[PDB]
């Protein structure tokens, strides 16, 4: 009986995740709170 | 200018195997497995046995473990403030304290690793003769195949003063050295092979000699918090110290903690069996209470009293006091005699000896005004 | 499934500022959008907490 000691090793085992691709598609704004103008249409 | 406190010298932590291995936190539950080669047995068969079958030996490597248990941090909080009013001479204090602080608590921990190993027997060493004391411990590490080399031998103050006290020393004849260095000086030569080391740690009449393979001290300096608007990274005497300060807030916190991870193992043998190491306690013959007669304070007042053996050592926490007159007099189990009637009575002390037998003990009368 | 214009769907961002006792390191900005990292110790406690927050 021989004493040995533990290996505790990591190859190419990777755990399952999303994926990033939603971000970016979206009109984002930098910055209390932001209004934006609608123009005006008019009638003639 | 300068009345600066009696301070400790830091002398067992450089006695040590310090870091003996790096990495601890890389197993599990911060401890490493140390294995111990082992050997092999053999047989004897007798020459035309009839008989030709053989016996098999075996070879198993027992394995012991270091791991760190300890944590010695110090704690202060600043007087109110930060820059000025606390530190007005920076590097010079708080600072200094608390290193020092530090560093005998290491020292401490180091001296608590050291007597509380369990030594089995104990080598009593008479105050006529420390020598053939020193020649059985010899021989207690040489019946353990203990290595001859890398044996040190730490002493306490009592120790060096009965090796002082010894006639073999100190006649310059019998040491057969003509410079008299135990009467020219206070600095006792080596021997017995082993060297002189004085530490004032641990307990005085204790003397302790180990080979370099008896213990296992394991110092780990704690990384700077990332958290903490301030850090340093002092070192202390071979073992550097962790310092954050980073304002606590809550109660207008200035907490300050200078910490490091500290570790113990003792080494021990296969089946089990502390036999690398010896420890050496004075055989105390006489003891006496120091000041001889006295009055007290008043006739309602209290005195600490204390009792010393005739080799010199403070024995007090070990000593039990009676009263014969207990309602004239009042003494409390450490020694704290208070006085409850003016009058005349008597304390007997006594101390078990190191050597075994009747506890010697010691009266002296008390004139309570 | 969604087919949308890009003028719609729109999202605000802030990337707020650290406080007093931040102790912050380096920037991440992932997808676009900043983030502050914040490093605080607690004495009191026996930990420290790391923030990244938007």
């Amino acid at each position: 009986i021989f004493v040995k000691p533990e290996l505790v090793a990591e190859i190419g085992v990777k755990q399952l995740q999303r994926e990033i691709v939603l971000p970016g598609l979206v009109w984002t704004n930098p910055l209390d709170t932001i209004t934006v103008r609608v123009p005006a249409i008019t009638t003639a | 200018i300068g009345v600066k406190q009696l301070q400790r010298e830091i002398v067992l932590p450089g006695l040590v195997w310090t870091n003996p291995l790096t990495d601890f936190g890389g197993s599990k539950n911060d401890t490493i497995t140390v294995r111990v080669p082992a050997i092999t047995t053999a047989n004897r068969r007798d020459l035309r046995d009839p008989d030709r079958t053989v016996i098999a030996s075996e070879l198993v490597e027992h394995s012991f473990g270091v791991t760190l248990d300890k944590h010695v941090y110090a704690a202060l909080k600043f007087t109110d403030e930060q820059r000025t009013l606390d530190i007005r001479d920076y590097t010079k204090q708080v600072l200094m304290p608390q290193v020092s602080a530090v560093a005998y608590e290491l020292e401490d921990y180091i001296a608590e690793l050291i007597e509380g190993a369990p030594y089995e027997e104990t080598i009593l060493i008479d105050p006529a003769d420390t020598v053939p004391a020193f020649i059985t411990a010899d021989q207690r590490m040489g019946e353990a195949n203990v290595p001859t080399d890398s044996r040190r031998l730490v002493v306490g103050s009592a120790v060096a003063a009965a090796l002082a006290k010894d006639k073999q020393f100190r006649h310059a004849d019998w040491s057969g050295d003509q410079a008299n260095a135990a009467l020219r000086e206070a600095h006792v030569g080596r021997l017995a092979g082993m060297n002189v080391i004085r530490s004032n740690a641990i307990a005085p009449d204790k003397a302790y000699l180990w080979h370099r393979t008896a213990f296992i001290l394991a110092y780990r300096t704690p990384v700077v918090p990332e958290g903490a608007k301030a850090g340093a990274s002092f070192s202390a005497n071979g073992v550097a110290l962790r310092w954050l300060a980073d304002y606590d807030y809550s109660q207008l916190g200035d907490r300050t903690l200078l910490d490091v991870f500290t570790g113990r193992k003792v080494v021990t043998e296969v089946d089990g069996s502390f036999v690398r190491a010896v420890e050496l306690q004075l055989q105390a013959s006489s003891i006496t209470i120091v000041g001889g007669a006295f009055a007290l304070a008043t006739t309602t007042g209290t005195k600490q009293l204390k009792v010393r053996d005739d080799n010199g050592t403070d024995v007090t926490a070990r000593c039990t006091f009676a009263s014969s007159a207990g309602t004239k007099a009042t003494v409390s189990a450490a020694g704290l005699v208070t006085g409850v009637a003016a009058g005349t009575a008597d304390i007997t002390a006594s101390y078990v000896p190191p050597q075994g037998g009747t506890a010697k003990t010691a009266t002296v009368t008390v004139t309570v005004p």
